[PDB]
């Protein structure tokens, strides 16, 4: 609605009653959340790596 | 040949107006019904006798 081209189906979708409301977690917290995952399998102490570093 | 014939006037309410975009105005040309908002998009590649566009 606030100005753009019809070239995608999302607009006549949305706008009869089927529409794609967003998960409780964003994919930035997700993201954030297997970041700090990843993060804590190699940095002191280790989490997802059993208590030994990767290597 | 009273009520009988082929021509006569037109004198009814057709929908030929001044149409304007901000809005969704009401179209019903070319005996297809629907609602939707309407923008100001140069098509000068049209047919001499086309009229529409479709998906």
């Amino acid at each position: 609605t606030g100005g753009s081209e019809i070239r995608d189906l999302l607009c006549v979708q949305s706008f009869n009653g089927i529409k794609v409301l967003p998960p409780i977690l964003s994919e930035s917290q997700i993201s954030g959340y297997t970041t700090a995952a990843t993060v804590a399998a190699m940095f002191p102490p280790w989490s997802a790596a059993a208590g030994i570093p990767f290597s | 040949g009273i009520n009988s014939g082929t021509t006569c006037s037109n004198d009814l309410l057709q929908p030929n107006t001044e149409v304007f975009t901000d809005v969704c105005v009401d179209y019903d040309l070319y005996g297809i019904t629907g609602q939707g908002i309407f923008k100001e998009v140069s098509a000068v590649y049209y047919n001499s006798w086309q009229n529409l566009l479709y998906d």
